[PDB]
RNA sequence: UCUUGGUGGUAGUAGCAAAUAUUCAAAUGAGAACUUUGAAGACUGAAGUGGGGAAAGGUUCCACGUCAACAGCAGUUGGACGUGGGUUAGUCGAUCCUAAGAGAUGGGGAAGCUCCGUUUCAAAGGCCUGAUUUUAUGCAGGCCACCAUCGAAAGGGAAUCCGGUUAAGAUUCCGGAACCUGGAUAUGGAUUCUUCACGGUAACGUAACUGAAUGUGGAGACGUCGGCGCGAGCCCUGGGAGGAGUUAUCUUUUCUUCUUAACAGCUUAUCACCCCGGAAUUGGUUUAUCCGGAGAUGGGGUCUUAUGGCUGGAAGAGGCCAGCACCUUUGCUGGCUCCGGUGCGCUUGUGACGGCCCGUGAAAAUCCACAGGAAGGAAUAGUUUUCAUGCCAGGUCGUACUGAUAACCGCAGCAGGUCUCCAAGGUGAACAGCCUCUAGUUGAUAGAAUAAUGUAGAUAAGGGAAGUCGGCAAAAUAGAUCCGUAACUUCGGGAUAAGGAUUGGCUCUAAGGGUCGGGUACGAUCAACUUAGAACUGGUACGGACAAGGGGAAUCUGACUGU
RNA sequence: CUCGUAGCGGUUCUGACGUGCAAAUCGAUCGUCGAAUUUGGGUAUAGGGGCGAAAGACUAAUCGAACCAUCUAGUAGCUG
């Protein structure tokens, strides 16, 4: 029941956090998730063919 | 030590077989002076020192 | 959760005493002692792991057949098909250079 | 413990003169809609290995268990 | 009245050199007929790191002249020597960095390394990283060669003594501060037990000639006679002068 | 962004050891950690491999060199000296 | 302050108070605070008061009998006493190898006990013959330039797992299923009329597919940290098939079973490689920026088998149930043991990388491969016993138990000390503290009463260091989020400076993914916990227990970390 | 480098105890906690010797020269 309350979003405020934000969820973990999202998307668009290999190479380094 | 030398175990065997009380009929013999075992050894009272 | 023990009398976490918790047909968790991982054989010239050859601990090589231990080329299980190609080419052009050097030295000693 | 998937090699195994025994094990595999069948396992006891032939057809099974060599000791289940 | 720390060093118990991780003794090839009359070609196979030694070590394979096998000699690597380079050793070898030549067969002002003091002792002089020997003279009659040593010493040695062309690799190594006690710890950990050093003025009089007193001071001259004995040579032994190099 | 003003690679040492000692370590750490150009394959891939050992990752070739640089000025001087001596002896 | 022995007073006295804690009944017994069993209550709380081991001990293990002494109360109990029983190995260790080192010999030294030295300045040595009848095979050639031996139950190392089983043994016994070494030895297959295989451009493949001296190479064989990825086991969770709990009420509910070992076959991969191809409009690409005319991307392939999958092992075992037997010999019969998911999770293995070093992180036994080409073999047969099957053997010693608030050392059953492995749920950043599950314990002299003085823990009006040598002791502060952050500085810091706000619950909202596709203007579906915001609500409480910096201005001193 | 567990120490209470649980412990508070780290086992150094990041520290509760035995019933103008 506490897990279901957490999954709705309860008991997760400033009075309930004891670790730092990077202790609770690391900023590098967030970055790795995001960059893998952008790189999977770029690879998908290149392999489909709606993005060519030069706009891919600009957007890969921009990501 | 549970991983013994044979020589260690052989002295253990001798000490085990000497760990017994006096046999009772030796107290009945003619001109006996022995009352008890004066070389009796326990694991809790005196170590046999290898 | 079930907890396990070392099965041999070594109690320490050495290289030779590595374990693996496995579940048995009797439903329980037992430690299983793991042998050390085999290292692949290396090229005698460049040092890279050379392909095709079975990766065994060294006394296990006496039990497998010759096929697992050998490539069917010259220097088969010793060198790595690029070092072999390099040494064939190095050989051949050096004897051709040797006969050119022989003829040139003979000419410059028979001319002056 | 090896799996022979060839009836010719299995009948060749049963007469190798180190073989004395073979068990015949009946399993029952009733799946959802595919095959509600009983499966037989002929396991012949060599000196070094135990060879198993799995036969999923019962008519194919009955002719094999009838066709086993006569001197060979068969255990059933 | 106690035997002091420098007197305990000669007993060689805990003051031995730490020799497990070293590759072997670095020597020249033996002075045989091939090097005495012609040359021989070896091959650099590896340039490896020797523990406790600032200079890298070349492993050079020669063919055995009298048996069919290979001889691996351990050289001190000269700067510029690379793996796969042929090394030529002998009287007839050429002036190339890494080549091993007798010093009589070598011109003037030539930079050499791993120099024999006597012909056949297989390398004695200019072995530390960055060090070299200048050839500063030749006396062909009763064959002798004047060399300059890394300490500045002039020295006449035999022309049949062999050296290796080039400087020893690893130079500039003492140009870095260690910055910290742990880098000196790991430096001396694979040399020998000679660090850390307690000062003798910081000891009791039983431990050192400089020991004792109500302030840390020496109290007699730190300059000791050459004709002094063990236990007395703790200071500046046989000093011709002292103090800063200031005129 | 430019994270440090002048400490560079010596920013691992914090405030310790003295600024002159850190500036002296800086010029040799930049040199020993720099990638150098291989004389054999033309690629700038030579790393340091326990000082005096300068290994190219591609082409797998190892050169004996200085402790913190692949070449020292003294060794370049010595190569020019041996080149001049060899050229004036065998000519 | 004699020596040895004995005995007093003090004195039925000081004391037997750390480790939260016991209680009721029955049984046994002469006798029960303390034994056993039931019941209740608690604790250790997985860095355990649990399960095993290393050293050490040595029978303490287990059963039966038993209480004079010992267990600083008791005792019917016991690590006590008396009497027995118990330790099963080709596969686990030793044994073997070398390590730092120890140490013979040869030789030198020393009056000598002995010292040095360890390959030295020694005449230091034993191995196959290519396979047989003048051979107990040598009286044939031929090779090796090495040089005692000891030294690790944590290094290296041939090979075994599961299930059952005892009062006490088990990777050792039994049952089934393997594997290794050494030996003997046939059969089948392969190979030979081109004598010592064939295929693929290749990387390489295969059931085999001669190979001496000698040489070469590999494995053995290796640091540490970081993130990443993958696997295993654990944890979490859905469906279903059983069993138990709760049920005044609610709860498709709470707990629990749902397993698959060594070994074997077939498959399976990062890396690496090969073929085609020829690249600037530079492309591929990792969390981390490396790679490409020294041939990239791309398109085909090859490989190692870490690891996983399927199958065999093997469901016949193990587990959960049902029904009937109910001093039944002692069971018998039957059913189910199935299908998923999830992830910065925990532990561990591992891969490819990166960083660090004036530090670059053992050796040997042992096994294999290659190079070479000595020698030998093709017609009712030789070779390989590196292919398959078959036959025989595997010795010696250790093995019980504790491993510690009672089995070890500390004069003892001593709050000390003594090396290591495994590791559930919640809160929470957390292997913190706190509570619980499995397992274990409930042991430590007790009972009554509640004086002073103690020890340990606290609270305190008003003042706030006036106390004291000195703020000693205590209090204050504390997590996290947001704001703000001076002097000085070696420009790295100082810094969490200083200071200041916010924090619960409930109900919502908004973001942030994965699978999913195209014509020679389109979304089903699945899953997670992070952050931000808002309303409402309350005796303005909210890091509500636990956990958790006091700060600043300066001076002397030693640079720092360290000892 | 830092905060802080485990670990490793040992600041302060000059707390407890001080015929102790203990010939050095107990409790709280502290230092440090990824390396000059901590530690097992093997090995080496032996008494005027060793070893010492130095305190005359430590070398089996022994250290400004360990322990054992002998010389030795050492000698004492000193004490009983
Ligand atoms: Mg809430
Ligand atoms: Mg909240
Ligand atoms: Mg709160
Ligand atoms: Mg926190
Ligand atoms: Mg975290
Ligand atoms: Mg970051
Ligand atoms: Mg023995
Ligand atoms: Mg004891
Ligand atoms: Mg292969
Ligand atoms: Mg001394
Ligand atoms: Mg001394
Ligand atoms: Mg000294
Ligand atoms: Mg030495
Ligand atoms: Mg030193
Ligand atoms: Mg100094
Ligand atoms: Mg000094
Ligand atoms: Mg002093
Ligand atoms: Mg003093
Ligand atoms: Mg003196
Ligand atoms: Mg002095
Ligand atoms: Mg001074
Ligand atoms: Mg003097
Ligand atoms: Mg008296
Ligand atoms: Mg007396
Ligand atoms: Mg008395
Ligand atoms: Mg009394
Ligand atoms: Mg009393
Ligand atoms: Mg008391
Ligand atoms: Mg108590
Ligand atoms: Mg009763
Ligand atoms: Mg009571
Ligand atoms: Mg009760
Ligand atoms: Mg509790
Ligand atoms: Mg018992
Ligand atoms: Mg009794
Ligand atoms: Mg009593
Ligand atoms: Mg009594
Ligand atoms: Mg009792
Ligand atoms: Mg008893
Ligand atoms: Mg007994
Ligand atoms: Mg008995
Ligand atoms: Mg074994
Ligand atoms: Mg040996
Ligand atoms: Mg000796
Ligand atoms: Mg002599
Ligand atoms: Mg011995
Ligand atoms: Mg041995
Ligand atoms: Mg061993
Ligand atoms: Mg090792
Ligand atoms: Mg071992
Ligand atoms: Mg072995
Ligand atoms: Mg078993
Ligand atoms: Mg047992
Ligand atoms: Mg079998
Ligand atoms: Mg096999
Ligand atoms: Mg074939
Ligand atoms: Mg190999
Ligand atoms: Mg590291
Ligand atoms: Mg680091
Ligand atoms: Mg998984
Ligand atoms: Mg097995
Ligand atoms: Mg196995
Ligand atoms: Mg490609
Ligand atoms: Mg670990
Ligand atoms: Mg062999
Ligand atoms: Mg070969
Ligand atoms: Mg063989
Ligand atoms: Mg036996
Ligand atoms: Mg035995
Ligand atoms: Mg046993
Ligand atoms: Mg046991
Ligand atoms: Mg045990
Ligand atoms: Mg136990
Ligand atoms: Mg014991
Ligand atoms: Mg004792
Ligand atoms: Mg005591
Ligand atoms: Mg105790
Ligand atoms: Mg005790
Ligand atoms: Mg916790
Ligand atoms: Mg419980
Ligand atoms: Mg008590
Ligand atoms: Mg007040
Ligand atoms: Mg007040
Ligand atoms: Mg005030
Ligand atoms: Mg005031
Ligand atoms: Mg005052
Ligand atoms: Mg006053
Ligand atoms: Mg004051
Ligand atoms: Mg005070
Ligand atoms: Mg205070
Ligand atoms: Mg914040
Ligand atoms: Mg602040
Ligand atoms: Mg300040
Ligand atoms: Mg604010
Ligand atoms: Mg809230
Ligand atoms: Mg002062
Ligand atoms: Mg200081
Ligand atoms: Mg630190
Ligand atoms: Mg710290
Ligand atoms: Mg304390
Ligand atoms: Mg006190
Ligand atoms: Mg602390
Ligand atoms: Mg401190
Ligand atoms: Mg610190
Ligand atoms: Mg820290
Ligand atoms: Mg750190
Ligand atoms: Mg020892
Ligand atoms: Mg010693
Ligand atoms: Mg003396
Ligand atoms: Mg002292
Ligand atoms: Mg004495
Ligand atoms: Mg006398
Ligand atoms: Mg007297």
């Amino acid at each position: 029941a506490h897990a279901q309350s957490k999954r709705e979003g309860r008991h997760s405020g400033y009075g309930k956090r004891k670790g730092t934000r990077e202790a609770r969820l690391p900023s590098q973990v967030v970055w790795i998730r995001r960059l893998r999202v952008l790189r999977r998307l770029l690879a998908k668009y290149r392999d489909a063919g709606k993005i060519d290999k030069h706009l891919y190479h600009v957007l890969y380094k921009e990501s | 030590a549970a991983q013994k030398s044979f020589r260690i175990k052989q002295k253990m065997a001798k000490a085990k077989k000497q760990n017994r009380p006096l046999p009772q009929w030796i107290r009945l013999r003619t001109n006996n002076t022995i009352r008890y075992n004066a070389k009796r050894r326990n694991w809790r009272r005196t170590k046999m020192n290898i | 959760a079930q907890r396990v023990t070392f099965r041999r009398r070594n109690p320490y976490n050495t290289r030779s005493n590595k374990i693996k918790v496995v579940k048995t047909p009797g439903g329980i968790l037992r430690a299983q002692h793991v042998k050390k991982l085999a290292t692949r054989p290396k090229c005698g010239d460049c040092g890279s792991a050379l392909q095709g050859i079975s990766t065994l601990r060294p006394r296990q090589y006496a039990t497998v057949s010759k096929t697992h231990k050998t490539v069917s080329r010259a220097y088969g299980g010793s060198r790595c098909a690029n070092c072999v190609k390099e040494r064939i080419i190095r050989a051949f052009l050096i004897e051709e250079q040797k006969i050119v050097k022989k003829v040139v030295k003979e000419q410059t000693e028979a001319a002056k | 413990a090896r799996e022979i998937t060839d009836i010719k090699q299995f009948l060749e195994l049963t007469r190798r003169a180190d073989v004395k025994t073979a068990t015949v094990k009946i399993n029952k595999k009733l799946n959802k809609a595919g095959k509600p069948f009983r499966q037989t396992k002929f396991k012949v006891r060599g000196s070094s290995s135990l060879y198993t032939l799995v036969i999923n057809d019962a008519g194919k099974a009955k002719k094999l268990i009838q066709s086993l060599p006569p001197t060979l000791k068969v255990n059933r289940l | 009245g106690r035997v002091i720390r420098n007197q305990r060093k000669g007993a060689g118990s805990i003051f031995t050199s730490h020799t497990r991780l070293r590759q072997g003794a670095a020597k020249l090839r033996t002075l045989d007929y091939a090097e005495r009359h012609g040359y021989i070609r070896g091959i650099v196979k590896q340039i490896v790191h020797d523990s406790g030694r600032g200079a890298p070590l070349a492993k050079v394979v020669f063919r055995d002249p009298y048996k069919y096998r290979l001889r691996e000699e351990i050289f001190i690597a000269n700067e510029g020597v690379h793996t796969g380079q042929f090394i030529y050793a002998g009287k007839k070898a050429s002036l190339n960095v890494g080549n091993v030549l007798p010093l009589g067969s070598v011109p003037e002002g030539t930079i050499v390394s791993n120099v024999e003091e006597k012909p056949g002792d297989r390398g004695a002089l200019a072995r530390a990283s960055g060090n070299y020997v200048i050839i500063i003279g030749h006396n062909p009659d009763e064959n002798k060669t004047r060399v300059r040593l890394p300490s500045g010493a002039k020295k006449v040695i035999s022309s049949d003594a062999r050296g290796v062309i080039g400087v020893i690799a690893g130079g500039g190594r003492v140009d870095k501060p260690l910055l910290k006690a742990g880098r000196a710890f790991h430096k001396y950990r694979l040399k020998r037990n000679s660090w850390p050093k307690t000062r003798g003025v910081a000891m009791n009089p039983v431990d050192h000639p400089h020991g004792g007193g109500n302030h840390q001071h020496i109290g007699k001259a730190s300059t000791i006679s050459r004709g002094a004995v063990s236990g007395q040579k703790a200071g500046l032994i046989a000093a011709r002068r002292t103090g800063l190099l200031r005129g | 962004a430019k994270r440090t003003k002048k400490v560079g690679i010596t920013g691992k040492y914090g405030v310790r050891y003295g600024s002159s000692l850190r500036r002296q370590v800086k010029k040799l750490e930049i040199q020993q950690h720099a990638r150098y150009d291989c004389s054999f394959c033309g690629k700038k891939t030579v790393k340091r491999g326990a000082a005096g050992i300068w290994t190219c990752s591609c082409c797998k070739k190892t050169v004996a060199g200085g402790a913190y640089t692949v070449s020292t000025a003294a060794a370049a001087t010595v190569r020019s000296t041996i080149r001049r001596l060899r050229e004036m002896v065998e000519a």
